[PDB]
């Protein structure tokens, strides 16, 4: 439970990366 | 209904290859232990080993990709989208207060999204803090992760 959820955290954060570059350009 | 694309799967690794920093296709310990200190935190060895364990799914001592992999789809097909940014908030909300710091968001952002300037960083947490009171609450971290 938690241990997953500090990676899975961490992925989340990386597309929220992806999605606010996107959104800046396009 | 729950198929992998290319592109998730390269996504996912890299968000194992955030932690496998010397590429050798393996996290140790050691290696999850350089993330979570960087954000502030100071897992025992003992903790550190218990994470390595939950996800070690052939008990060698290291998370492989195939490991990670798993874990992650997983945790994907079972949650929400509402749910995981809830759980999300709570992981990078140490103190339980209901906010994250502008600074201590930034920091994070810093060291996990390793390719990112500090313009975009900037630009990241101007968007995330609506009223700029200098910190990062629920909703407003619900608000910039569903954007
Ligand atoms: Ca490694
Ligand atoms: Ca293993
Ligand atoms: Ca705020
Ligand atoms: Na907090
Ligand atoms: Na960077």
């Amino acid at each position: 439970e938690v241990t997953v959820g500090k990676f899975y955290a961490t992925f989340l954060i990386q597309e929220y990366f992806r999605k606010f570059k996107k959104r800046k350009e396009q | 209904a729950d198929q992998l694309t290319e592109e998730q799967i390269a996504e996912f690794k890299e968000a194992f290859s955030l932690f496998d920093k010397d590429g050798d296709g393996t996290i140790t310990t050691k290696e999850l232990g350089t993330v979570m200190r960087s954000l502030g935190q100071n897992p025992t060895e003992a903790e550190l080993q218990d994470m390595i364990n939950e996800v070690d799914a052939d008990g060698n001592g290291t998370i492989d990709f195939p490991e990670f992999l798993t874990m992650m789809a997983r945790k994907m097909k079972d949650t929400d989208s509402e749910e995981e940014i809830r759980e999300a908030f709570r992981v990078f909300d140490k103190d339980g207060s209901g906010y994250i710091s502008a600074a201590e968001l930034r920091h994070v952002m810093t060291n996990l999204g390793e390719k990112l300037t500090d313009e975009e960083v900037d630009e990241m947490i101007r968007e995330a803090d609506i009223d700029g009171d200098g910190q990062v609450n629920y909703e407003e971290f619900v608000q910039m992760m569903t954007a």
